[PDB]
């Protein structure tokens, strides 16, 4: 479906202006007829756009309370009811069993799926941010008449006419301009005023200049032109179709939550039925072996696991919050931790999106100034008396200012009116020699002429602010080469001195590195003009040459470039040695995109393209062999002709790869090439021109500050302070919950086994229920709950950072290790544990547990209220059953107390609790909580009833204690195992 | 004792409660108390 | 196979069985500690079984006893528990001096064959004729229910004193030396008749205090036969009997606390 948009455009910008016409039937004068414009309108339809047809709320809620453990818990629900319509029928129970149960499960589903709906979020308002940059109103050219209409009422055909500081309405075709400066940053990411003409000058209609597209803005000047698409027919419309458009896909986490949960599903039915079998083979009746059958479902099913889940990821998106980086999508916080490729955009991403003066050259000789924003950097030079000539020049021929206000802003993050190399050499001087208003007021301004098309050069005369001369100076700056050929002298470390081909030499070593940097650069010189032939009067043409413009005297060449932002180079190094693969995909030029790679670390020291062999060997790229060269550099151009398996090769053969001057439908095919080869990708942008890449990446990071309205739509972050350092940083979290999920899970599986094993040693051996249903919710539902969550809280064990990407593949969230330890060693401890109290209860009331073998039968019998005990003594139904649920309780307390170990193994996967602490806060929280509840639940009066809770004597707190021990003891010395010994054994057995 | 030996099939499960709600309490406030170093 | 090679398939059966082997040994070790801390002749706790509960012969299928005195096999149920019971109470069942006593033909004082100890044999217990039981194939029409109250080691039963006002107000009140039971419904629609030990309406002090099953076996507690020839017929009574004592109590619970919940209807 949106194949047909992930393809470059077509356009008919080659056609002449009358020819154009014809094709949609107009007028380049008079415009439309407002009749022939109507019917226009009813045959192509509206300038708008349509937002693609959601899912509602409705059914996104509804399809979670059908996800494996819901269907289980429906079928227990629905099987309490059905085993009270059974009751209802036959003999009158006015019990409340089933019924409250089947009420209570039922909610249980529902709360569930709430918690699962929050994880399942997705705030989309794509097509939205793009409606928001079609104008409300146009201004056209109808039966020779301008008038403004709604944007809407735009078609094809008319005359638009457009100037700075409106919107594009509709793609148009140039016909007529007047300085018209143009924002394409929508398109490329880089807003550099482009001149727009009706001359044709690209066959590339995306770089021509006579056509002007919807989604951009006209910056400058006036002009009018035909409209040759509307609506989603645009080149941005239908990159707007294509990103809200892109089915969104499954992430990283979810598909391991759905994972587990089969397993456990599968196990739930397996002894579900096994065991529903098992009992009629035993004679049971269908009335009881309904009721076996729900408990084996609520024993088997972790009831509070998948809302464990949902809090442990929320209380990681809060940490983050607290680092400016904000959290859209819940499970976006686990992704960044398992990605393996970076496609990071550069212009407002990876750069500060500001021209910034990065080198000077006077005194023969190269400096250095600080690009950072917070200016991390140092001094270059303060001390030559050149510096202060260069220096004066730089901030006398510059016609930029800073806006009103900003004197409580810092220096380089101010607004400033004008174009981007004046701004800044303003920012520079500014910086390093204070207010630049006060050397202008110095240096009185008295001509000028500004820079020239023609000229190539702009020059201003000031009266010197120096009293003993007060006389006239000239100051110029222009393309270096065309300021070398005006210049006689050379101002070399403050006095003058002849310009011999030795220093013209060094200019252009000079020139040629700072350029060969993807550096723009300038150059500057003065004249102090002879005082004798010129009067404190003397009048200065502008309009024809009244002064001299040659053997001036050069003082300097000063370089330019929008640099990396300070965080950025030891970002991209941090995520390389994460294992990352880092590529950059940029609508940018190429000489600058490939000089800010190995700026920032994309493109490492020594490594080269095949363009670069070729060059250093002097022989054809033909001749080199591509295997050679780690590094590449792709033009969209190329791309464009490239398929799909060809981008493949390129990306597998390649270790640092640029992707220069690329379509945003090109971002998206380098994304889409990347995770065909089976990676996680994450998406750094800013632009309008990220938009598609954002949404496909599995997890799109925009910009806070820098970043376009659009682009933050599409993302599932964003860096609220423009901080590329937390991109590192959601890494690391990403990998730790992934850790810490897998310590919360296999702690509130291990208590399953305890659940499950009392309902079976009911029906194998007929002895009174150990544990009850309603029991098992107020450990899943209750004292498990805090303590699980605490384990988010878990610090790293190891240098997390150090290690490669998990294998989505392999490395699974639930595997046959975590089952082995939760299910069938700790799991197992814990269940004993649990009878251990509960043969202890029984035997100090009279019931040995040798008697106990084959009586449930008279035990559950209503009617004989006699029952012999060990001793000969006689008990009532309400008396034993007393008994018998103080046996529920203190087994339930029994699992708290077993828990209190298993809290603390599962702190850690490898470590020893010697070695990792005691520091986590939460995790004793739990501790206390945990058994402030078990025991409020067990002391509290009325709870008897409501839970059949039952007071436990101060004895039988310790019986499951010496478990709790063994279990701590067992699972140091496992992982002592694990650790004095990296080979396998224990580790590829039981290393979770 | 001999034929009043009562005491023998009585429990004070009143005290044990009482006892057993102050524990649970002071447990409440304790872990409270741990929590709160920091928040 | 599904996980592992065959070399790995052993390693974690040999593993597994070690492991719960044990599990199993150290589970054991833990129930052998429990038993080892418990008396042979007395449990440890019998706050549980405090108040004795009254339990009767006619296997009731909800605390009822309903049925045709004009059929055969409407009452053949509750007579294969009445003679289940009373079958136990035979003459030949209690013979020789061993382990049997004659003991007083009228309500007596409590029997204290020393402490709960296996210092000597086994303790006698006194003989209970079911002769004693007069009226009662069983009542074919109008029940014979019997009574009997739940056995509790080293428990005295003692009656209530005649100090103030009294249900069954001071009829027969054998105040030193009777258990009483009072069975009751206003709805006074039948006619109580009570049979027993001494032909008393309760039980005889000199079968306690019991020694338990250890040390008294074949010991017989004191039964007290029930009869309603009420003089009504196919309708749902509601007839509770009652114990009366100061180590007896009720609970709205428990409705077998030292009392009966019978609902006879010789629906015929
Ligand atoms: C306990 O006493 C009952 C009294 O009914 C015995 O029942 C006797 O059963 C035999 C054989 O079935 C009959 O011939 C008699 O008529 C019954 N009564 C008597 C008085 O002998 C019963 O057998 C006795 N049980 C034991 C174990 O001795
Ligand atoms: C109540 C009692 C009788 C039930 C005992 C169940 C035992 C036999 C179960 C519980 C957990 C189970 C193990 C869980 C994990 C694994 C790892 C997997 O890669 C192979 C199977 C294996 C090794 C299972 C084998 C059987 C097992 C040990
Ligand atoms: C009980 O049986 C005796 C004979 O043993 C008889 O005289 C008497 O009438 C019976 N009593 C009743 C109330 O039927
Ligand atoms: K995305
Ligand atoms: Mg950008
Ligand atoms: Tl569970
Ligand atoms: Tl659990």
């Amino acid at each position: 479906l949106d194949e047909l948009k992930k393809e470059v455009s077509m356009d008919d910008h080659k056609l002449s202006l009358d020819e154009l016409h014809n094709k949609y039937g107009t007028d380049l004068t008079r415009g439309l007829t407002n009749a022939r414009a109507k019917e226009i309108l009813a045959r192509d339809g509206p300038n708008s756009l349509t937002p693609p047809p959601t899912t509602p709320e409705w059914i996104k809620f509804c399809r979670q309370l059908f996800g494996g453990f819901s269907i289980l818990l429906w079928i227990g629900a629905i099987l309490c009811f059905l085993a009270y319509g059974i009751q209802a029928a036959t003999e009158d129970e006015p019990a409340n069993d089933n019924l409250y149960l089947g009420v209570v499960l039922s909610t249980v589903v529902i709360v569930t799926g709430c918690f699962s709906y929050y994880q399942e979020a997705k705030s989309s308002r794509i097509m939205d941010s793009f409606k928001n940059m079609v104008p409300q109103q146009a201004l056209v050219i109808r039966d020779g008449e301008k008038s403004t209409i709604n944007a809407e009422f735009v078609v094809a055909g008319d005359l638009v006419e457009v100037k700075g500081g409106d919107r594009i309405p509709a793609d148009l075709r140039i016909i007529s301009a007047h300085g018209c400066k143009v924002d394409n940053s929508s398109l490329t990411g880089e807003s550099e005023p482009q001149t727009r003409s009706p001359e044709f000058s690209s066959e590339n209609p995306l770089e021509t200049r006579n056509i002007a597209f919807f989604s951009t803005n006209c910056v400058e000047g006036t002009a009018r032109g035909v409209v040759v698409y509307t609506g989603d027919r645009t080149v941005m419309g239908r990159i707007a179709t294509l990103a809200s458009g892109l089915e969104v896909g499954r992430t990283p986490i979810a598909i391991e939550i759905e994972h587990f949960i089969h397993i456990i599903t599968g196990v739930a039915v397996f002894l579900g039925v096994s065991f529903f079998i098992l009992s009629l083979i035993l004679g049971y009746s269908w009335l009881e072996a309904v009721i076996f059958l729900i408990g084996i479902i609520v024993a088997n099913v972790p009831e509070g696991l998948l809302a464990t889940v949902t809090v442990c990821l929320t209380l990681t998106a809060k940490r983050m919050a607290r680092k400016n980086c904000l959290v859209k999508n819940l499970e976006a916080v686990e992704t960044l931790g398992s990605t393996s490729t970076i496609c990071s955009d550069k212009t407002g991403t990876l750069t500060q999106n500001r021209m910034t003066v990065a080198h000077m050259w006077f005194d023969n000789q190269i400096h250095e100034a600080d690009t950072t924003e917070n200016q991390s950097g140092a001094a270059f030079d303060k001390t030559s008396a050149t510096w202060s000539a260069l220096s004066r020049i730089a901030a006398l021929c510059n016609r930029a200012v800073f806006q009103a206000g900003q004197d409580n802003v810092p220096i380089l993050k101010r607004s400033v009116a004008g174009d981007a190399s004046e701004s800044a050499l303003l920012k520079c001087i500014e910086l390093c020699c204070g207010s630049v208003q006060g050397m202008r007021d110095r240096n009185p301004k008295i001509v000028e002429i500004p820079f020239n098309s023609t000229n190539k050069y702009q020059l201003s005369i000031h009266e010197n602010e120096k009293s003993s001369e007060s006389r006239y100076l000239l100051v110029m700056k222009g393309a270096p080469e065309r300021i070398l050929d005006r210049c006689s002298t050379i101002l070399l470390n403050g006095a003058e001195e002849p310009l011999k081909e030795d220093m013209k030499e060094a200019f252009q070593n000079a020139y040629l590195e700072l350029g060969g940097l993807g550096e723009r650069v300038l150059g500057f010189c003065h004249f102090a003009l002879p005082e004798d032939k010129y009067n404190e009067g003397y009048p200065f043409d502008a309009d024809e040459p009244n002064f001299p413009t040659t053997d001036l005297c050069f003082v300097g060449l000063m370089a330019m470039i929008d640099p990396p932002r300070a965080a950025v180079p030891d970002a991209v190094g941090k995520c390389r040695s994460a294992g990352i693969k880092v590529i950059m995909v940029t609508g940018d030029h190429p000489i600058t995109a490939k000089a800010i790679a190995k700026g920032v670390g994309i493109i490492s020291e020594g490594n080269e393209t095949i363009e670069d062999i070729a060059a250093r060997l002097n022989i054809p790229i033909g001749q080199v062999n591509p295997r050679d060269a780690k590094a590449c550099v792709v033009h969209g151009s190329d791309l464009k002709d490239l398929s799909t398996e060809v981008l493949d090769d390129i990306l597998h053969y390649h270790t640092e790869i640029v992707f220069a001057r690329t379509s945003p439908q090109q971002k998206l095919i380098i994304v889409e090439g990347c995770q065909r080869q089976g990676a996680i990708v994450a998406v750094t942008g800013d632009g309008v021109n990220d938009s598609p890449a954002l949404k496909k990446a599995d997890i799109g990071v925009a910009m806070g500050i820098s970043g376009s309205d659009v682009s933050k739509q599409a993302a599932d972050m964003i860096l609220l302070d423009d901080n590329f350092a937390s991109i590192v940083t959601g890494v690391e979290e990403g990998r730790l919950i992934f850790d810490n999920l897998k310590k919360s899970i296999a702690y509130t599986l291990t208590s399953n086994i305890p659940e499950i094993t009392p309902f079976l040693v009911f029906i194998i051996g007929n002895v009174p229920l150990p544990l009850g249903t309603v029991t098992i919710l107020c450990i899943d539902l209750g004292t498990d709950m805090v303590p699980a969550i605490s384990l988010a809280y878990e610090q790293a064990e190891s240098d997390i950072m150090k290690r490669q990407p998990r294998n989505p593949k392999t490395d699974k969230l639930v595997n046959e290790r975590l089952i082995s330890m939760a299910y069938g060693q700790i799991g197992m401890i814990q269940a004993l544990g649990g009878f251990f109290s509960y043969f202890v209860i029984l035997a100090e009331n009279g019931f040995l547990p040798m008697d106990l073998i084959g009586k449930r039968v008279r035990w559950d019998d209503r009617w004989i209220s006699d029952v012999e005990d060990s001793f000969g003594q006689q008990w009532t139904y309400e008396q034993r059953k007393i008994v018998e649920f103080t046996c529920h309780t203190s087994f339930f307390i029994s699992i708290v107390v077993v828990q209190w170990a298993d809290l603390i193994i599962c702190k850690t996967r490898r470590n020893s609790i010697f070695q990792q602490g005691m520091k986590n806060k939460i995790l004793i929280f739990g501790l206390f909580e945990e058994t402030a509840l078990a025991a409020f639940l067990s002391y509290c009066p009325g709870t008897d009833v409501a839970l059949r809770m039952y007071p436990l004597k101060p004895s039988w707190w310790f019986c499951a204690f010496p478990y709790s021990l063994i279990i701590f003891l067992y699972d140091e010395m496992r992982r002592f195992i694990i650790r004095r010994s990296p080979g396998g054994w224990v580790e590829q057995e039981t290393y979770y | 004792e001999g034929p009043d030996n009562d005491e023998r099939f009585t429990y004070d499960y009143y005290r044990l409660r009482v006892v057993g709600l102050i524990v649970a309490a002071v447990l409440c406030v304790i872990g409270i108390i741990i929590l709160l170093a920091g928040k | 196979f599904l996980g592992r090679t065959g070399s790995s398939w052993f390693k974690i059966f040999l593993f597994y069985l070690i492991f719960y082997g044990c599990l199993a040994g150290i589970f054991i070790g833990t129930i052998q500690v429990l038993l080892l801390t418990l008396s042979d002749f007395e449990p440890k706790y019998q706050d549980r079984v405090a108040p004795p509960g009254l339990s009767h012969a006619p296997y009731a299928i909800k605390t009822e006893i309903s049925f045709s005195i004009s059929n055969p096999k409407s009452y053949e149920s509750f007579v294969k528990s009445m003679h289940k019971l009373m079958d136990l109470y035979n003459e030949s069942s209690q013979a020789g001096n061993s382990p049997f006593e004659d003991c007083s033909d009228t309500p007596a004082d409590y029997i204290k064959r020393g402490d709960l100890d296996d210092s000597q044999g086994q303790k006698k217990a006194c003989r209970f004729s079911r002769m004693w039981l007069k009226n009662c194939g069983y009542a074919e029409g109008k029940p014979c229910v019997v009574a009997k109250l739940n056995r509790i080691i080293g428990f005295y039963p003692k009656p209530l004193k005649n100090t103030t006002d009294l249900p069954e107000e001071l009829q027969a009140n054998y105040n030193q030396y009777v258990l009483p039971l009072r069975c009751a419904a206003r709805e006074k629609i039948g006619s109580i008749e009570y049979f027993g030990l001494g032909g008393y309406a309760g039980f005889p002090l000199q079968y306690y205090p019991y020694y338990g099953k250890r040390l008294q076996k074949k010991y017989l507690q004191p039964l007290l036969a029930i009869q309603f020839t009420n003089l009504t017929q196919n309708m749902e009574l509601r007839i509770e009997c009652k114990v009366y004592g100061e180590n007896i109590d009720y609970s709205e619970k428990d409705r077998f606390r030292g009392r009966f919940e019978v609902k006879i209807e010789v629906k015929s």
